[PDB]
């Protein structure tokens, strides 16, 4: 059984950098094969037979290696190259992949644009309030969203979902949902969203008043 | 129309490309016995094959640079193929590695030597 | 080109048997050298090869899914079937079929993949609520099971600024996600904005108009 250790596990490089990923096999292998998987999508064959470019793959990608040591290289890293990369062997059953390598693009810092949405009347009819907070496009990925109801910090009643790195401007997006009952929601007036980000010199708060 | 040939001697398999097979077919139309030399590019080894008029191989041997014998093999099996497909089906059932099946499938043209697994 | 598409259930009760179907085109599993294999990927884990079949009717399986894998082919129907018995939550994954060749022991073309969740819970369609308002607006797809859900904007004519966030699993046991888009603030009240929500596991299709 041929096992394969991929390295590094995670990598952040600027656009134009030269990215190198290494695959170390547990035994000698005739050829190494490389795949690129954007998130939620299916793998795409990048390099085959150790050093052969698949048809339609940019010349920026190349591969090298022999025996138990193989490498995948990106000459000029482009924003669309955000993905997870996998080394694959077909030299022996069972076919095995590598652990994968997450390649994140580093760019200049950008501040989040904050929007707040009150719960729709339709959802209020059914007795549940969902207040949503959008952080839109920002870099880096790290950000703090604090929910405030009548100036009271909320905890345990919110869930956030961050988007995968955008394959065009290398930014992220965050969405925070604060779920309250219709009884609790209609007992408070001001609903606020406080956002702390590196690109923000001071925390930005967007809010609304019921009605 | 073409003829593919696969020869198992000792525990090695030898793939004989059509073009060479046709040359032997013509030579045996005019003579009774043929001794053909085959160059293995990958391993840089030379082998002399002896065919009878029925195109079975009588003896297989490894040669030097002055047509000299280094090792003699015992022919175990000889198999002929009318098209590439039947050859591919045999290769997939051969006791060789996927790296060897990959070689034989992509290089019908060259004299190829692979080992039993 | 060469196309492969997988099909099967999005929900499988535990200990039951999963049946997936890969329908391909652009090639024949009767042509020599041709092969088709199955590969799966649990949420946020590495790819694991499962099985493959060849034109010569030879079949290989991953020794880890022992006594649980069975693969067959119908060359007339141009499809391959994979059967996995005794389904279990650890088998929740996106399942992918792909083409292989004796000429190249690698998968050159893949299917889009089908998500399969092993759960005792039943299917629940989503409820879509508007995120009314450069301005941002959106749609709140809430309380659905199982994954996936697809959200389009104006039948794909609107693509810029659209963000469909990954789904979050609420305490209820149901999934929820939001889909927003940033548009010129002046286009509100003048341009129509409709989100096209689709939850195939529940055969639910909703087109909600978002308005100020
Ligand atoms: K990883
Ligand atoms: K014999
Ligand atoms: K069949």
């Amino acid at each position: 059984d041929i096992q394969m250790t991929q390295s590094p596990s995670t990598l952040s490089a600027s656009v134009g950098d030269r990215v190198t990923i290494t695959c170390s096999a547990s035994s000698r292998v005739g050829y190494m094969h490389w795949y690129q998987q954007k998130p939620g999508k299916a793998p795409k064959l990048l390099i085959y037979d150790t050093s052969k470019l698949a048809s339609g793959v940019p010349s920026r990608f190349s591969g090298s290696g022999s025996g138990t040591e193989f490498t995948l290289t990106i000459s000029s890293l482009q924003p669309d190259d955000f993905a997870t990369y996998y080394c694959f062997q077909g030299s022996g059953y069972p076919f095995t992949f590598g652990g994968g390598t997450k390649v994140e693009i580093k760019r200049t810092v950008a501040a989040p644009s904050v929007f707040i949405f009150p719960p729709s009347d339709e959802q209020l009819k059914s007795g549940t309030a969902s207040v949503v907070c959008l952080l839109n496009n920002f870099y880096p990925r790290e950000a703090k969203v604090q929910w405030k109801v009548d100036n009271a910090l909320q905890s345990g009643n919110s869930q956030e979902s961050v988007t995968e790195q955008d394959s065009k401007d290398s930014t992220y997006s965050l969405s925070s949902t604060l779920t309250l009952s219709k009884a609790d929601y209609e007992k408070h007036k001001v609903y606020a969203c406080e956002v702390t980000h590196q690109g923000l010199s001071s925390p930005v708060t967007k809010s609304f008043n019921r009605g | 129309s073409m003829k593919y040939m696969l020869v198992k001697a000792d525990d090695y398999y030898f793939l004989l490309p059509p073009k060479d097979v046709e040359k032997i077919e013509s030579a045996l139309k005019s003579t009774n016995k043929a001794v053909v030399s085959f160059f293995d590019k990958e391993n840089n080894k030379t082998y002399e094959f002896t065919f009878n008029k029925d195109l079975v191989v009588t003896e297989v041997r490894e040669t030097d640079k002055n047509r000299g014998i280094i090792k003699t093999f015992s022919v175990k099996e000889v198999k002929f193929f009318d098209n590439k497909e039947e050859l591919l089906e045999y290769i997939n059932d051969l006791p060789i590695s996927n790296d060897d099946k990959k070689l034989l499938s992509n290089n019908i043209d060259e004299f190829l030597v692979v080992k039993a697994k | 080109q060469v196309t492969l598409r997988e099909s099967g259930p999005a929900l499988v009760k535990p200990t039951q048997t999963l049946t997936l179907t890969c329908t391909f085109s652009g090639f024949s599993l009767s042509t020599a050298g041709m092969s088709v294999g199955w590969i799966r990927q649990p949420p946020g884990k590495a790819l694991e090869w499962l099985a493959d079949i060849w034109w010569d009717d030879k079949k290989h399986y991953n020794p880890s899914l022992k006594d649980r894998l069975t693969i067959s082919k119908d060359t007339s129907k141009n499809q391959v079937v994979l059967k996995v018995t005794n389904m279990d939550p650890a088998d929740t994954a996106t399942y992918y079929c792909a083409r292989d060749m004796i000429f190249n022991f690698y998968f050159d073309v893949w299917g889009q993949g089908t998500t399969v969740t092993v759960s005792s819970a039943s299917t629940k369609g989503p409820s879509v609520f508007p995120l009314a308002p450069t301005a941002a607006l959106g749609c709140l797809v809430k309380d659905y099971f199982p994954e996936p859900v697809t959200v389009s904007w104006n039948s794909g004519a609107l693509t810029s600024g659209v963000h469909t966030f990954p789904a979050v699993l609420q305490s209820s046991g149901l999934y929820s996600l939001s889909s927003v888009v940033t548009v010129p603030s002046s286009s509100l009240g003048t341009q129509t904005y409709i989100c096209n929500v689709n939850h195939k596991p529940s055969n639910t299709k909703v087109d909600k108009k978002v308005e100020p």
